DNA sequence: TTCAACGCATAACCC
DNA sequence: GGGTTATGCGTTGAATTGTCCGG
RNA sequence: CCGGACAAU
């Protein structure tokens, strides 16, 4: 790059090599008037380190340098590290064919379609639009067809728009968690100017939804679509290759929709008169008469397909709530009903449709599953959520608790100034009865935060299930930690002092009244400490994590089956209390190494190498066979890679 | 009775513990630092006179010609603090330094031939404090941040753990002169103790005691005790001491009065204290082998037989014992060795090292400093003289010198600069003490182990270095010049020192670019102090300890403002109470008490202090004059909560204001809400930009008037009192002549500022508040600045909330705004940008201004003049040329606009050399410049002439007067008349004379008003001219917006909905915005809903007021009503009764009511919730608050009722702009089609690195070879597609990639050769 | 011009 | 004279945005 | 074209 003026300015590699020639000019030229033995012996170390300087500094003594007191860029500095081309060049490079715009919640896309705007869909498909101008014939030359798109009168869009439907893009996420941040959303051409995502998808990658980064891709070629109909794409990949549980986790606000839905009550209106109608009900509901929590039954009909997905032609009438029949209207084919009959609160709704896409099929569950949000949404707008002041109730036995408290103090540090015991074992003691003094408020105010609201009965008062505004999605799972609610009413308990144990002086009251300055700095001085190593863990994770991505990535599967029938030893590892996984999660669509015997009678169970998806682990949970042999990874006989039997199933797929 | 703009508008303000104080002013770090900077100080005290003590002496060699200085004063500069701003030049006023010189002939030391007197030379200028206290360096001023750093000196630490795998307990001795080289010391694991320098290889420490004209004797003499054995005959006798049996176990018979004691294999208990201390007879029968359990001195001559017995500190035998008995030498001293009494330690460094003696001590420092020389006297003690005993090279400030005082526990205050061996000596003693039985370390993050650093010393440091740089050159140009016939100005001259001074402001770690876009945002980065910096704290090295604070800082910083990302903690500030000290060092106010009565005396008390005093509390019930009734007062020593007695107190802290100086101060009930999860909104008002409307708060906390007069966005009566006329440029002030001189009393001046652009694109108005009439008072404000109203502050505005999500809209944290505001357009600002268009005269054909620019339309000569420049008020859209420009060759290398910032042409700069012809345009652009100025002056004139005839006429009227002399006379000639001759007289001739002179003052800034603005600027050579507009863009409420507000509300917008889908109530009152009550738990944010109700209070005292006066009821209801709704609260410290004054006082600020009554609630002595319940039944309010909803979309209510209100929110600066972006293809990279970095001007944009192989994971295989080959490397793979496209097909054959192949070959010339096979 | 964590490497060093 | 251990120094340390100036 | 500094997730 030249300067300000007519000269122009010099680069790293050049600076030094300017010297070293300038200097080694004179040294040749001192050669001709018979130098003496020092100035050749001092000439060579010159070259000595010009020539180091080129290739690498900074192993002997103090680099040289030539622009600044920092070293100078050597040839192996953009090559390697961080700011190299290896990590340059193909790992977070200047990538091109993207616009960028604000994202938006915007549930209306659900699977298919998506949010793009008109103006980021017109300025990025340049070179299709002079592709199907030409087709009938408003252009005929490039140079004039350049000039009638940069005005955009009334068919630039329009022509741009049907070039959409034959040539789906791919939209990524740059803050992704997950592995599947890859969805296939098909382009569309409408008014705004933001971007909208699915909001299960959008908390699916785990990120803040404060101005994001989006990043768009688009195949390049027509084959890139002809295979890009089974791998791309969420349609087929639900299943979460991390854990059993499928992508599709439930919403927090659908989850109290059912879970205040599942709510039962003794007495309120709409009580003991009972419809003959799921509609007729669902009308009474919205009309002012039904509640959400009440007992009414109706004739529901109910189908299984334990038959050849034969509809089983039955009906019920249970004593069911409003909202239930609702949901079970929407069951396309048929499930048993007694799937749909509990709480509904996280891992219910979850199992749900994890055993939904084995009953009913995944393509019609994918649908079904779609359309909670959707009809959640209805919940949401009659009820949403709200916090106040009232919810809050300070336990009647706190005062006396915290009055009590302290008395133990001073009749021990009497005893301690008097000489019967000693500050050693005192101190211990201190910091260990306070550990637990906070659980008895704890625990006092379970029966002053989450026993209220009570119903009458036939003209008596009955006491059921609370009704607190902030126990609902408590309780439910939605919102609201353990270690979150002790911070509202509770103590939050002893943190750790300046010095490095717990504190000897807990917290006195909440954040709800008045505080002292001295021991709000307390707490905050021990708050900041997990938003400091949040900066430091997180790169400490990432330095792991690239230590174990690049080096189990070279591998080729080149066999079907090992022609080994052995493996390991399965039987669900216990030491202590209750053994946590099963074997499940342990071996779960595998080719078997050889037939597993019967424990009991000597019975074969699986005859040969087979697979263990759902009926044949049934089989073994059921007859209690802990002598499970199936083909295992390390033991394989496959140059170069593991065969299909050894590892059999994989999640996601 | 208050001040005229407070009885204009006054605050209702709550409160139970009243304060004794105001709050100074908290711009006393740049002000107060840069005055002692530049001052007659003499002896420096860290100031120019610091600098010129070093550069005083200038003793010359061969000659001793004498350089003194004398005095230095800086003038007026060249040009103005208002204009030099504005051309763009480098702001310097002339440091002239008055030097003396006295050239003394050569070999003589006395004598001069003739003196010659330097008036001001000139070495230069240095930078001024414009208008605010910032440096002004390249057109937009910088603000040099303060840097934290350690204290200079010594340190003890303990840095224990890692000990190269032993885990032996060590500490280290750190050591930090001022400015010289750093002699750091520690321990080694085995048990040893050395000396370093500069955190460099280890240097023996028992051989450089010995090397400093020392001997062995004073080394081994007083490290150990003395026992003094007898030689006899036998079994050689010894004399013991306590002292030494102490510790030491006497495992030798020790008899007293005819019985032993203590003899073999017993310890000494304290009964055996008592068996020996009461008896201590010297005489004792000692055995022979007791003896050589002893380690000795120095070297002992046997009186017998001359025979070297033994050398020094070698363990005694009995063979040795035998060989000096047989002498009456009866005089043997040895030392006392010991594991837990003494330190063993210079006991085997004396062996560790090579040798100790005079000459090979000295070999070893030679070697470490200049291998390949001979060793030489000279050469080694020049080390001495330079490292540990200098004036230029090593030397330390007051401060060090006084650091070690009190660190070592000395007497002494003021010594020198240097090191002493008795320091150094006693540094190697508790040193060692602090292992053994004694001791303490002291900790880096203890505010008393760190010095503060600012720009009244970094720049003193710079000029002194500036100095002494060039105090040799006089030296050695004098050693063989001239025999003074000389004038010193030629050798001593102004081009490297002014460089350098003015570059090492400009270019530094500290000198941050100021971000001007909140005057809050301005007097946070003034107050700003940093770690980073020349000798401080590092970013990448942190460790767990330096992130982590001493927490002895209550009341002395503030907590609550921290940085977020890369640097946590590291970004400091000032407490409103406390202060810095000269030393650094931080002190608090404390208000002092007695055992028993409380005095309003206030000391300044700091953590020292602290450590051992017991400081009372704030709070505490107090009644008259000052008693605790309370006896068991918690009180604090160690932070800890303390609960001790009460006659023991003698201070508490002064008020709770002291911990928190500006962060987040402004937001009532910061106990509610942690700061931990409080901070991500108490940090983004640094970056908030002003709106164009800003509404008064509802609720604050009180302390908004004393910030809003202390930025400098204000037009404050510095002199105030009678206001007579205000203008839209000049608020025309005067007080009477009684309170100014007879000499020029003058008028008040008060300019009114314009809309500008300084640093953020951030236009910055004030508008005269006050009205025609009203008068004023010294410190009143008259003009209100951005963000202020009526001399108040408002940066923010008002609008009512609710608490329903919608339909579940608000999934995480998005927002839902209706159409209220994009109709309206209130809440946006103003931004003025730049863009540079550089006439540079390019080869073959220069860069020409002309209109006849190629390939333009026929709206172009309607916007364009003749000469290419747009018209004043003419728009512009995307892609035309505000200049047109054009290079021959020809193509238009004019600037464009891009898409998406067009704006509208306001200003248009023109920069140009004195000697290029300027086109008719321009030449009238200054033409009119230097009109305005005549009439802008002659108002000023004729007002002020109008002003002086007042104040002579009102004397003339005072004493004699004459009918005819009174209205028909001239009113020039006011100075005859029949008044007799005494001090009315003289006074009005000074008066008449003084009006005179003042006449034709103006005459000579008039006159300099045209030989610096008809000249040309200067910007650099080889450019024809730089010309530069002024564009400002004015954007609205579209998708993409960002809400961010005080209480830390950030989300983003999702859609616009209805004001019909928006909900209705009751009575259908539009709600402003609706929150999303969802992340309570995740986000612990409650302290608003309590909050919320005072703006139901607010409204509805205002609307009880609008409609009480609507109709206009007597006075006996005016009076009533307005009495009852300003009489309030339980116990206030404020007492307002507007009834009581007269009646006009009551309408006219009753008018101030329309819309709310303003609360000042602090977070502790303010307003609690039971205030709030009686204020809402102060109206017709419930006692709830509680207010039911209505349904927009069905008309029903869905279960519950919902709490409504007002809070005050505020606006951020990004909203779409910083992120939005746009671009399909295009230009690349040179060596490749690479796209450019970076969204701003051109380039590629950002993506992340688990994409990158989630892609190559999926078996699509193509993935691969689309993305980095056919995209950034395949030059005519691009080619192809742009080629193919465009004709409908929609396939590419990959090509080759150009980035792996490239590599290749600049390894190829290392040998590297390549083939191509395919099996 | 103050690292921390991890780990192969000469030159000595122990009876 | 084989094996253990004292001691110097090799490598590295998240995603890059946004914008300002400075060679 | 390379860095410093502030700010953002
Ligand atoms: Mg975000
Ligand atoms: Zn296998």
């Amino acid at each position: 790059v030249p300067l300000d003026g007519g000269r122009f300015a010099t680069s790293d590699l050049n600076d030094l090599y300017r010297r070293v020639i300038n200097r080694n000019n004179r040294l040749k030229r001192l050669l001709d008037l018979a130098a003496p033995d020092i100035i050749v012996r001092n000439e060579k170390r010159m070259l000595q380190e010009a020539v180091d300087a080129l290739l690498d500094n900074g192993r002997r003594g103090r680099a040289i340098t030539g622009s600044n007191k920092r070293p100078l860029k050597s040839l192996a500095d953009m090559i390697k590290g961080k700011q190299g081309r290896f990590r340059q060049n193909l790992l977070g490079k200047r990538v091109d064919y993207s616009g960028r715009s604000v994202i938006t919640v915007g549930p209306y896309l659900r699977l298919h379609q998506c949010g793009l705007p008109k103006k980021m869909a017109l300025e990025l498909f340049k070179p299709f639009i002079y592709g199907k101008l030409e087709l009938r014939g408003l252009a005929t030359t490039i140079k004039a067809a350049k000039k009638m798109v940069e005005r955009e009168e009334a068919v630039v869009w329009d022509i741009l728009d049907e070039v959409i439907r034959e040539h789906p893009v791919l939209l990524n996420r740059a803050p992704t968690l997950h592995r599947l941040g890859i969805q296939a959303f098909e382009p569309v051409l409408i008014e705004g100017k933001a971007i909208q995502l699915h909001p299960l998808v959008c908390a699916a990658y785990n990120a803040d939804f404060d101005g994001d980064q989006m990043a768009v891709h688009v195949p390049l070629t027509l084959e890139a679509q002809l295979e890009a109909r089974a791998l791309m794409m969420s349609t087929n990949n639900i299943l979460s290759p991390a854990n059993g549980e499928p992508i599709i986790v439930p919403s927090q606000d659908v989850v109290l929709g059912l879970y205040y839905m599942t709510r039962d009550c003794v007495n309120a209106k709409g009580e003991g008169m009972v419809l003959t109608g799921p509609k007729e009900a669902e009308r009474l509901y919205r009309s002012g008469l039904a509640s959400l929590h009440a007992r009414v039954k109706v004739r529901i009909t109910e189908y299984e397909k334990d038959a050849n997905g034969e509809l089983v032609a039955k009906t019920s009438l249970k004593d069911t709530t409003v909202g239930r029949a609702i949901l079970w209207m929407i069951v396309p084919k048929g499930l048993p009903y007694s799937i749909v009959n509990q709480a509904l609160g996280k891992k219910a709704i979850s199992k749900m449709l994890n055993t939904c896409y084995r009953i009913l099929g995944l393509k019609p569950t994918v649908i079904f599953a779609d359309q909670i949000m959707y009809t959640g949404f209805a919940y949401a707008a009659r009820s949403g959520a709200s916090v106040g002041i009232d919810d809050m109730v300070i336990p009647e036995k706190k005062h006396e608790i915290i009055s009590e408290a302290e008395a133990e103090v001073a009749e021990i540090q009497e005893q301690f100034q008097s000489g019967l015991v000693t500050a050693g074992e005192r101190y211990n003691k201190v910091i260990d009865i306070w550990a637990a003094a906070n659980d008895r408020v704890s625990k006092a105010m379970m029966d002053n935060l989450q026993t209220e609201t009570v119903i009458n009965r036939d003209g008596q008062e009955e006491k059921q299930v609370s009704f607190n505004s902030i126990y609902m999605m408590a309780d439910s799972g939605a919102r609201g930690s353990a270690a979150q609610i002790r911070q509202l009413a509770g103590m939050r308990g002893l943190m750790a002092k300046p010095d490095g144990s717990i504190i000897e002086t807990p917290i006195t009251a909440n954040f709800r009244e008045g505080l002292n300055v001295l021991q709000y700095f307390i707490s905050t001085h021990g708050a900041r400490k997990g938003l400091a190593d949040t900066a430091l863990k997180t790169a400490n994770s990432g330095y792991l994590t690239r230590r174990l991505v690049d080096v189990a990535q070279d591998l080729v599967v080149t066999e079907d089956d090992c022609g080994t029938h052995e493996g390991i030893m399965m039987t669900p590892v216990i030491e202590g209390g209750d053994v946590k996984e099963p074997l499940r999660d342990r071996v779960l669509g595998r080719v078997t190494a050889e037939d597993v015997l019967k424990p009991g009678t000597a019975d074969i169970l699986v005859p040969r190498n087979t697979l263990l998806h759902e009926q044949w682990c049934d089989l073994l949970e059921e007859n209690s066979v802990d002598a499970v042999k199936v083909r295992s990874v390390v033991s394989c006989d496959t140059d170069f890679g593991v065969c299909a039997h050894c590892y059999g199933r994989d999640l996601a797929r | 009775v208050y001040s005229y703009t407070e009885k204009k508008r006054i605050r209702k303000d709550f409160g139970k513990r009243p304060q004794v104080l105001d709050v100074p002013y908290l711009l006393s770090i740049q002000l107060d630092s840069f005055q002692k900077f530049i001052e007659q100080d003499p002896e420096g005290q860290y100031g120019l006179e610091a600098a010129f003590r070093s550069v005083f002496p200038i003793q010359s060699y061969s000659g001793n010609s004498e350089l003194q200085y004398v005095s230095y004063r800086l003038g007026e500069p060249v040009f103005d603090v208002q204009e030099c701003q504005i051309r763009g030049v480098t702001y310097s006023a002339p440091l002239r330094v008055k030097l003396r010189l006295v050239i003394y002939e050569r070999e003589a030391p006395e004598g001069t031939v003739k003196d010659i007197k330097e008036q001001e030379v000139y070495m230069g200028e240095i930078p001024l404090m414009t208008d605010n206290g910032t440096f002004v360096i390249n057109g937009t001023e910088r603000v040099i941040v303060s840097q934290l750093h350690r204290s200079p000196g010594v340190f003890f630490d303990s840095d224990k753990g890692k000990t190269h795998s032993s885990g032996k307990v060590l500490y280290n001795a750190r050591i930090i002169p001022y400015r010289g080289s750093w002699l750091d010391f520690e321990f080694d694991p085995k048990d040893n103790l050395f000396v370093r320098i500069d955190r460099r290889r280890k240097l023996p420490a028992t051989i450089i005691l010995r090397a400093l004209n020392y001997t062995t004797e004073q080394i081994l003499d007083l490290f150990f005790e003395k026992v003094i054995f007898e030689i006899r005959d036998n079994k050689l006798q010894m004399e013991l001491v306590p002292e030494r049996l102490r510790g030491e176990t006497a495992s030798f018979d020790i008899e007293a009065n005819g019985k032993v004691y203590v003899e073999k294999g017993r310890r000494i208990t304290a009964r055996h204290i008592r068996q020996l201390e009461k008896d201590d007879v010297k005489l004792i029968e000692v055995p022979v082998e007791y003896i050589a359990g002893k380690v000795v001195a120095k070297d002992y001559i046997d009186e017998s037989t001359g025979e070297l017995i033994c050398a020094a500190n070698m363990e005694l035998s009995l063979d040795l014992l035998a060989k000096l008995s047989q002498s009456g030498h009866k005089r043997i001293e040895t030392l006392f060795t010991n594991d837990l009494d003494h330190g063993p330690y210079i006991s085997e460094t004396l062996r560790v090292d090579p040798t100790n003696d005079r000459l090979s001590a000295l070999v070893e420092i030679y070697r470490m400093m200049r291998p390949g020389e001979p060793p030489t006297r000279e050469a080694a003690e020049s080390l001495f003289e330079n490292l540990f005993f200098s004036e230029d090279r090593y030397d330390l400030s007051a401060v060090g010198r006084m650091k070690f005082n009190r660190s070592l526990l000395r007497e002494e205050i003021e010594g020198s600069g240097i090191l002493s061996k008795d320091d150094i000596i006693d540094v190697m003693k508790k040193l060692i003490d602090i292992r053994n039985g004694k001791g303490e370390v002291d900790d880096i993050d203890h505010l008393g182990n760190r010095r503060i650093r600012s720009v009244g010393e970094m720049a003193e440091n710079q000029f002194r270095v500036g100095l002494v740089r060039v105090e040799r050159a006089v030296k050695e140009r004098l050693s063989l010049g001239d025999l003074d016939t000389l004038m010193p100005q030629d050798m001593i001259n102004a081009k490297p020192i002014s460089a350098a001074v003015k570059e090492f402001f400009g270019s530094s770690q500290l000198s941050q670019f100021m971000d001007q876009n909140n005057p809050l945002s301005e007097i946070t980065h003034k107050r700003r102090i940093s770690a980073l910096g020349p000798g401080g704290l590092t970013r990448e090295r942190a460790g767990f300890e330096v992130r982590d604070v001493h927490p002895t800082h209550y009341g002395r910083v503030c907590p609550i403002e921290t940085p977020e990302g890369p640097n946590i903690g590291l970004i400091n500030s000032l407490s409103v109470y406390a202060q810095t000290n000269e030393y650094g060092f931080l002190e608090t106010p404390y208000r002092k008490v007695t055992d028993g009565v409380v005095t309003d005396e206030i000391h300044y008390l700091s953590a020292i202090e602290e450590g051992n005093y017991v400081i009372a509390q704030a709070n505490s019930n107090l009644d008259e004059e000052g008693h605790f009734v309370e006896d068991l007062v918690t009180c604090r020593s160690k932070g800890e909560s303390s609960l001790f007695s009460r006659d023991q107190v003698d201070y508490m802290d002064v008020s709770t204001q002291q911990v928190v100086s500006v962060g987040a101060s402004l937001i009532p009930f910061l106990e509610h809400d942690d700061a931990n999860r409080a901070l991500m909104g108490a940090n983004m008002q640094r970056q908030a930009v002003p709106t164009l409307r800003a509404d008064k708060p509802l609720v604050g906390t009180g302390m908004e008037r004393a910030v809003a007069v202390d930025s400098g966005v204000t037009a404050v009566a510095k002199r105030g009192g009678v206001v007579q006329y205000v203008d839209a440029s000049r608020i025309v002030i005067k007080v009477n002549e009684d309170e100014m001189y007879p000499g020029e009393a003058g008028i008040d001046i008060y300019n009114l500022t314009k809309y500008t652009r300084s640093n953020q694109n951030t236009c910055i108005n004030q508008m005269p508040c006050v009205s025609l009439g009203e008068p004023v008072e010294r410190g009143d404000v008259l003009a209100d600045g951005p963000s202020t109203d009526l001399g108040e502050l408002a940066l923010g505005q008002n609008m009512r909330v609710a608490f329903m999500p919608w339909n579940g809209y608000n999934f995480e944290d998005s927002i839902l705004v209706s159409e209220r505001v994009v109709q309206e357009d209130r809440f946006t600002t103003i931004h003025i940008q730049e863009l540079a268009c550089v006439s540079r005269d390019t080869k073959l054909g220069p860069e020409e201004i002309t209109a006849d620019i190629p390939n333009v339309g026929e709206a172009a000569l309607s916007k364009l003049d003749e000469s290419g420049i747009v018209y004043i008020g003419a728009e512009v859209t995307g892609g035309d040329i505000l200049v047109g420009k054009v290079t021959p060759k020809v193509k238009d290398s004019s600037l464009r606009v891009p898409n998406g910032v067009s704006g509208t042409v306001i200003d248009v700069q023109v920069f140009t050399r004195d000697g290029v012809e300027k086109d008719k345009r321009a030449l009238e652009i200054e033409e009119m410049q230097l009109k305005q100025a005549k009439k802008d002056l002659s108002e000023e004139l004729q007002i002020l002439e109008a002003g002086l005839f007042s104040r002579i006429r009102a004397v003339l009227v005072a004493g004699g007067v004459e009918a005819e002399k009174l209205d028909k006379l001239p009113r020039d000639r006011w100075l005859e008349l029949g008044l007799t001759d005494e001090e009315k007289q003289n006074q009005l001739e000074q008066l008449a004379e003084q009006y005179d002179e003042l006449k034709h003052e103006f005459e000579k800034k008039l006159e300099a008003k045209r030989r610096k603005i008809t000249q040309g600027d200067d910007l650099a050579p080889g450019v024809l001219k730089i010309v530069k507009v002024y564009l400002a863009v004015k954007r609205r409420i579209q998708p993409g917006d960002k809400m961010a507000g005080r209480h830390g509300n950030k989300g983003v917008i999702s859609k616009i909905n209805p004001i019909e889908d928006m909900p209705y109530d009751e009575n259908g009152t539009p709600v402003d915005i609706v929150l999303n009550p969802l992340g309570v738990p995740s986000r612990m944010n409650i302290g608003q809903i309590l909050e919320t109700h005072l703006g139901m209070a607010a409204k509805g005292i205002g609307d009880k007021i609008n409609a009480m006066l609507k109709q206009q009821q007597e006075v006996a209801k005016l009076r009533e009503f307005i009495q009852r709704a300003y009489d309030l609260g339980a116990d206030v410290r404020q007492k307002v009764d507007l009834s009581t004054f007269s009646d006009e006082e009551v309408m006219r600020l009753a008018e101030n009511l329309r819309k709310g009554m303003p609360i000042a609630t602090p977070v502790f002595d303010g307003a609690k919730e039971a205030e709030i319940k009686e204020l809402l039944k102060l109206g017709d309010l419930p006692t709830s608050g509680q207010i039911r909803l209505y349904d927009g979309r069905t008309g029903e209510q869905f279960e519950r009722p919902v709490t409504v209100g007002y809070m005050y929110m505020l606006k951020l600066n990004h909203l779409v702009d910083d992120k939005m972006h746009a671009r399909s293809t295009g230009s690349y990279s040179l060596v490749t089609q690479q796209p450019l970095g970076g969204k701003a001007q051109f380039g590629g944009q950002r993506f992340g690195e688990m994409e990158v192989w989630a892609l190559e994971a999926y078996g699509a295989a193509y993935t691969l070879q689309e993305m980095l080959t056919v995209k950034s490397d395949d030059v005519n793979g691009r080619t192809k597609m742009y080629k193919n496209i465009v004709d409908g097909n929609h396939q590419m054959e990959p090509g080759m990639p150009e980035s792996f192949n490239v590599l290749l070959k600049e390894i190829r010339s290392l040998g590297i050769n390549i083939e191509l096979e395919d099996e």
